[PDB]
């Protein structure tokens, strides 16, 4: 119910909504004749 | 012991220079643009370039079939008495800083084309005649198949190479047109670069006897040549003498149809995605052609007043392509919207500055904008240029066939 | 070394298109195939010289220099009684 | 080649010797903490018997006659060459 | 045609579709009628004189060449001309009856 | 299968395909001469492509009375007359 | 060998990479590019925290080990992976 | 009946009550998840059956170093849950 | 806290994400996509696992602060955003 909730909610979801498509977008586990004896 | 370690931070430094910047591609060009009536813009993205190839042409441009954030980029010297060595150089958009992959070649690279099947293998023509074949899973910079005067080449400069479905014993296939006037099916036979000559270009109306009794016979040098999208034999070549050959991969000695399309050098021709019928040609004569396979008369002319270098088809209709010219512009068309002008034109490079290829991402709405200085400048299609109308490519060709109806029914009475 | 009286054939093979023959000449023909001829018996040379030497040389003194001259066991600790057939019998054998 | 390969048989059976004889007293650490016992990591070269008569402890067999038989051993490795007849080459050391 | 008279042949034991021939040019051709039906897959120079016998290991790897001078070659062919490739029988069996036919 | 369902359809057609009436002859010959020619031409790659395929004398010959009965044709005699002079070409290799 | 130098040249070409260091499971750097006490104090305190990391992680998960670890401070962020018996970091600023 | 494994690393008993302990721990892992009462059940249940005094260690994490009688001392995992029992008083 | 939600579902509903709970500056969850006793094992180990991290900021320079965790592992991805007193913890798997 405190207000601090609702801020570090929208400021630190701005960052997953945006990292977390940062991990969708890019796959780290993705690995790319007779001779005479 | 690291080795693990260091593939996987190499990879993946590349993360902030990616995902920063691919998701404001998204949702950056959302502007202005309800305000613009049917004028489109190209938008500013990415520049690539490498110091390895600053004095060197653009020459090759092709999109990964399975990646859509890799591309691979051919350096060459279209300047004739300029040759210089051939760089092959692949850009992901993750490490838009420095290239994925980088490969050398002796002679200058002017064609590449990535296998559908196989996005891993890149077959690589170059000035000498040579056709090489890379490995991108190999981390060594040698091609895994190269052509050679022992194993057939091309004595004169290649300038466009595709690939092409198996042949009948399931070895891999690809083509190459060269300026010696042969069109050559080269086959991936185990550790061999087998060439078969397919159809040798002769040009017709000027075999001249010299009085005293030799008869050299005139050889069309090839410049482009695409195949067909659905018929397998067919496919045209796009020849230095302004003509158009329409030829089969079964008639060695005969041309189906022969068209004159120009009057200078036809840099590239291009089937319709959509539409079977529909071809394009693009030449330094400064006009932009479309035509029908069936009708010797272009259905659409386009005087761009510069040379286009290259054009290219867009993938999401049938109705739009690109061309690109030596003046530093980059032209947008629209038959739907604009049957006689171009819809976008917008300088993307400088007048010195001579434009040379172009291509579109296949699901990202960019494209990429080739150069004769190596420069690469990505930019995104504005929503004007992406406007959308039922789906399907029945309903882009029955588009382009009213299109297609409507020029034939303008040729029938003006 | 050794090839220099042949080699003097090569050079014997070489020399006249060099510097006295032209483009223009009519024996070019015949000075092309004299050329291919002797540089066909210099191939034949090469190769047979090349197997004598890349290996059967090279692999029978690299066969006779790995020979261990005392195979060490490690099953069983040497004796006094052990290590007599370390000096004598697989050393004679080994030498032979 | 001949004389470097021979040499390389000689280096080769000296320095395996030498590895096997140099051999730490408590090389069969790593196994447990009982290896004054039980048998080393590398076997050990010799094996000897430990008894009394009075008034000395004498090992058996002779400590001297272990370091004799494997001079022995050296000096047959040593007659390896004796037995092998040398080609190509006029004097190496055989004094003036 | 050859230009020499053919003096020994044998089949690869492990290979329906790969047999060995011996000229009186020292030349043993490799043949293999998938790759290359009217020319041999491998023509080697093994020696100067004339070669009368030719036979091969029963693992298809090593082949013995005899010539004139009492003189014999022992020859390791490649794992491409010495291994079973798959349905080389099969193949080997359609055009032996499309040929026949 | 395929060649079964299209002769089904023409077998299972209301209307008889052997329906004969007036001037029929300028409605389906000159579509039928052109069938011919063009599976003449067809044949006649193939004839061509297995000659540069034929590796004898013998054999382009029982090549050439497989094909026979058809190279009388001007079209196909155009495309075979210069692969008649390669078979002139190595009858003198073969003589050489 | 090769390839693992040329990775670690070009992972300090990167464009805002500001640290590589080598580092085994101790704490002791081997290979760095840097002065030593900003790389020592940068390998002592992570390895404390590398022990911590991978505790947490099998704390939850007893089959999972850890992979990678990013840690994003003001500055920059703390590119990491273990690696057997050594981890490698990467201190890039993603900004620069 | 969870089927979690008693990897035994250090049992210095005889092998009847080392059984015990771990029938017990699986009883304690079962009946409660805080490491309080899992170390509580075992102890209770040795002090009843092997007399006083023990004491039960349970944890994931923890580096031990305690003093034990003879023939009284186990340390063991049961599936990932480490029980470190041992008798001291 | 309709918006709060509506943010919190969208970071759920991206791809990949497994789960997403809040932890604050002291060990608690607040909200959980998962099971109490699987959310507060993750609770209790990554917040000391999360100011972990931020000591290890803050003994490498004092000036700095930890602003985004992620901890990969053999199978998932732990994404940890510290803020003043909550931390939004992500478990994603990029693979997904």
């Amino acid at each position: 119910k405190d207000e601090n909730y609702v801020n570090a909610i929208m400021q630190l979801g701005s960052i997953m909504e945006h990292c977390i498509k940062q991990n969708n977008a890019i796959d780290i586990y993705e690995e790319y004749s007779a001779k005479t004896i | 012991k690291l080795s693990q370690a260091a593939k996987i931070m190499e990879r993946m430094v590349n993360q902030n220079t990616y995902d920063d910047i691919a998701q404001d591609f998204k949702y950056y060009d959302d502007a202005a643009d309800e305000y613009r009536d049917q004028v489109g813009t190209l938008l500013p993205l990415w520049k690539f370039q490498n110091d390895k190839a600053k004095r060197l042409s653009v020459t090759a441009l092709c999109w990964n079939p399975k990646y859509r954030d890799l591309f691979a980029v051919g350096y060459g010297s279209y300047d004739f008495m300029k040759q210089s060595r051939g760089m092959l150089l692949l850009y992901s958009l993750k490490n838009p800083s420095f290239p994925e992959y980088m490969f050398s070649s002796n002679s200058g690279v002017m064609c590449l084309d990535i296998h559908v099947d196989h996005p891993y293998l890149v077959a690589v023509g170059h000035y000498d005649g040579n056709v090489a074949i890379y490995n991108l899973k190999k981390p060594h910079s040698q091609p895994s198949f190269c052509s050679s005067a022992k194993s057939g080449k091309h004595s004169d400069p290649v300038w466009q190479v595709k690939w092409q479905k198996d042949d009948m014993d399931q070895n891999l296939n690809f083509f190459s047109v060269s300026s010696d006037g042969r069109i050559v099916s080269w086959t991936l036979v185990k550790r061999k670069l087998v060439h078969i000559d397919v159809i040798k270009l002769k040009v017709e109306g000027s075999t001249t006897e010299v009085p005293e009794g030799l008869q050299l016979h005139p050889v069309g040098c090839g410049t482009a040549f695409d195949f067909h999208k659905e018929i397998d034999y067919m496919f045209l070549v796009g020849t230095e003498e302004g003509k158009i050959y329409k030829c089969s991969k079964s008639y060695s000695s005969q041309f189906l149809d022969t068209y004159d399309a120009h009057n200078m050098s036809v840099d590239t021709v291009s089937w319709n995605p959509y539409h079977t019928k529909v071809f394009m040609s693009c030449s330094s004569d400064w006009t932009v052609k479309i035509w029908d396979h069936t009708i010797k008369t272009p259905m659409f002319i386009y005087d761009l007043n510069s040379a286009v270098g290259d054009v290219a088809w867009a993938p999401y209709s049938s109705t739009v392509f690109a061309a690109v010219t030596t003046d530093g512009k980059a032209h947008i068309f629209d038959l739907a919207i604009n049957k006689y002008e171009a819809i976008c034109n917008q300088p993307v490079a400088a007048k010195k500055n001579r434009l040379t290829h172009v291509q579109f991402n296949l699901i990202h709405p960019i494209i990429i904008v080739g150069d004769d200085r190596g420069h690469i400048i990505s930019l995104k299609l504005s929503p004007n240029l992406r406007k959308m109308p039922q789906k399907g490519p029945a309903v882009e060709i029955a588009k382009l066939d009213k299109l297609l109806n409507l020029v034939r029914e303008v040729k029938i009475k003006t | 070394q050794l090839i220099v009286p042949h080699l003097a054939k090569v050079d014997e093979a070489l020399q006249p298109g060099l510097a006295a023959l032209t483009w223009t000449s009519l024996n070019i023909e015949a000075y092309l195939e004299n050329t291919f001829a002797k540089i066909k018996d210099l191939e034949l040379l090469l190769d047979r010289v090349n197997d004598l030497i890349e290996f059967r040389i090279d692999a029978i003194l690299e066969e006779m220099s790995s020979t261990p001259l005392c195979q060490l066991p490690q099953e069983e600790p040497l004796t006094c009684e052990e290590f007599l057939q370390m000096t004598k019998d697989l050393c004679v054998n080994g030498a032979q | 080649q001949n004389m470097d390969a021979l040499l390389k048989v000689t280096r080769n059976t000296l320095e395996a010797i030498r590895k096997r004889i140099h051999s730490s007293h408590t090389i069969n650490f790593r196994d447990s903490n009982s290896a004054s016992n039980m048998k080393q990591n590398s076997l050990p070269i010799f094996r000897a018997s430990v008894t009394l008569a009075i008034p000395n402890i004498v090992m058996a067999p002779a400590l001297e006659d272990v370091q004799q038989t494997l001079n022995k051993a050296v000096e047959c490795i040593i007659s390896v060459p004796k037995g092998v007849r040398q080609w190509s080459s006029e004097l190496l050391s055989k004094k003036k | 045609y050859h230009m020499a008279y053919l003096t020994d042949a044998a089949w690869s034991p492990v290979r329906p579709t790969v047999f060995f021939t011996t000229r009186m040019d020292g030349t043993l051709d490799i043949w293999d009628f998938m790759f290359e039906q009217c020319d041999p897959t491998l023509s080697l120079k093994v020696c100067d004189e004339a070669l009368f016998c030719l036979r091969v290991q029963d693992n298809g790897c090593l082949i013995a060449c005899g010539s004139q001078l009492g003189t014999t070659t022992l020859l390791e062919v490649s794992p491409g001309l010495s291994t079973l490739q798959r349905n080389e029988k099969n193949v080997a069996s359609s055009m032996f009856e499309r040929e026949t036919r | 299968e395929e060649f079964q369902e299209m002769y089904r359809l023409l077998s299972g057609s209301s209307s008889d395909c052997l329906y004969l009436q007036s001037t029929d002859f300028e409605n389906d010959v000159s579509e039928f001469n052109q069938k011919v020619e063009d599976l003449d031409r067809r044949l006649g790659t193939i004839f061509i492509q297995a000659f540069d395929d034929a590796p004898g004398l013998e054999h382009a010959f029982k090549l050439l009375d497989i094909a026979g009965n058809l190279l009388e044709r001007p079209l196909v005699a155009r495309d075979t007359s210069d692969k008649y002079l390669v078979l002139i070409q190595m009858f003198n290799k073969d003589l050489d | 060998m090769a390839e693992v130098e040329e990775t670690l040249k070009r992972l300090q070409s990167q464009k805002g990479v500001q640290g590589i260091i080598v580092v085994n499971t101790e704490g002791i750097p081997i290979k760095s590019t840097m002065d030593n006490p900003t790389t020592t104090q940068y390998a002592s305190l992570m390895h404390s925290f590398i022990l911590k990391a991978r505790s947490t992680v099998r704390d939850i998960d007893p089959q999972n080990d850890l992979t990678f670890l990013r840690i994003r401070s003001k500055k920059n962020e703390i590119m990491v992976a273990p690696d057997k018996d050594y981890f490698l970091i990467v201190i890039q600023n993603p900004t620069e | 009946m969870c089927d979690r494994k008693a990897v035994i690393k250090n049992a210095d008993m005889s092998e009847e009550m080392q059984q015990d302990s771990v029938e017990c721990a699986t009883q304690a892992l079962e009946k409660y998840n805080i490491e309080k009462d899992i170390a509580a059940h075992i102890k209770k249940e040795f002090d009843k059956k092997y007399n006083p005094t023990w004491h039960c260690i349970v944890g994931r994490n923890f580096g031990s170093y305690v003093t034990h009688e003879t023939k009284h001392f186990i340390y063991f995992y049961l599936g990932q849950v480490a029980i470190l029992l041992f008798k001291s008083g | 806290m309709a918006e709060v939600e509506e943010t919190l579902k969208r970071i759920q509903s991206h791809k990949g994400v497994i789960g997403t709970m809040v932890v604050n500056a002291e060990g608690i969850p607040i909200r959980t996509t998962l099971d109490n006793s699987t959310t507060v094992q993750y609770a209790g180990l990554l917040h000391h696992l999360t100011m972990k991290a931020k000591s290890t900021v803050r003994d490498i320079d004092p000036q700095n602060d930890l602003t985004f965790l992620r901890i990969r592992s053999k199978k998932h991805e732990i994404m940890v955003a510290p803020d003043k007193e909550y931390l939004l913890i992500v478990i994603q798997n990029p693979c997904e």
